[PDB]
């Protein structure tokens, strides 16, 4: 009943934003072939691999 | 009398809506804090194993401390109109009636 | 003005220590990255609700 | 070497499925965003304008 | 007050994004330095032989 300032499309945008990180991480993981590409993943495993 | 009643009821309805909103905000903050605690639990489950060197334990403890500091920051940080929801163990009253 | 240099006493151990230092710095940066990601998610949720 | 393979070398089957699910959910979210944005002009129709 | 809060929070979210960016750059540089030290360790292990 109001103009898009109480719109729940903001919630849709938020859920899309949360899904985008997972999508990007999935594609990058698929391309690299390594479980850990940086220390944002399990850093202890990265050190063990090193 | 009826005009007074209906005006008061409308005001109370708006007040109750504001209360619902503040409850939503607090719930979102708590959801994210609990997500971070879930990550803490996963890291601890990894760290309990004895096949690790002390450097691994140091790194795990460092990241646990960082994420706990995030918990503290979010807890003391989330505010709603000059009021910190998670800073005190108080009570918050909402007027929902005409009297 | 000049002193004759022989070698390092334990060449491998010093390199291992350097690897340990760089790995610890990696871990610190990874923790900062994850914490910043969590902060971004918090901020998005809070601004949506507000 | 086999040990190091057990920590690195992500098993492709997990992330191919994860990517497929993520892309499906992304398309669904895009559709939901467009459809939700399609709503407000009900008030414009209500205005008889 | 709510408008002020939401504008500030959005801008802070962008700032946190920039922080993640700088962390990524530093971590990439450190990963390469890690590879270089690893090759140096290869060379040390080979050269220690008599």
């Amino acid at each position: 009943q109001v103009i898009n300032t109480n719109s729940l499309s903001l919630i849709t945008q938020n859920n899309i934003n949360k899904n985008q990180s997972a999508l990007s991480s999935s594609i990058e993981r698929l391309s690299s072939g390594l479980r850990i590409n940086s220390a944002k993943d399990d850093a202890a495993g990265q050190a063990i691999a090193n | 009398r009826f005009t007074s009643n209906i005006k008061g009821l409308t005001q109370a309805a708006r007040n109750a809506n504001d209360g619902i909103s503040v409850a939503q905000t607090t719930e979102g903050a708590l959801s994210e804090i609990n997500n971070n605690l879930q990550r803490i639990r996963e890291l601890t489950v990894q760290a309990s194993t004895g096949t690790n060197s002390d450097s691994d334990l140091d790194s795990i403890q460092d990241e646990i401390k960082s994420r706990l500091d995030e918990i503290d920051r979010v807890s003391g940080q989330t505010q709603f109109n000059g009021v910190n929801v998670l800073a005190k163990d108080g009570s918050m009253k909402i007027q929902v009636g005409a009297n | 003005t000049t002193s004759k240099a022989e070698s390092t006493s334990d060449p491998l151990a010093a390199l291992d220590d350097a690897i340990s230092q760089i790995d610890k710095f990696r871990s610190s940066l990874g923790a900062v990255q994850n914490r910043l990601d969590s902060a971004v998610t918090n901020l998005n949720n809070t601004t949506t609700n507000l | 070497s086999e040990a190091q393979s057990r920590i690195q070398d992500a098993d492709y089957a997990t992330e191919v499925s994860n990517m497929s699910k993520a892309q499906i959910i992304q398309q669904a979210g895009n559709s939901v965003l467009a459809k939700a944005n399609q709503v407000p002009q009900q008030v414009l129709s209500l205005l008889q304008g």
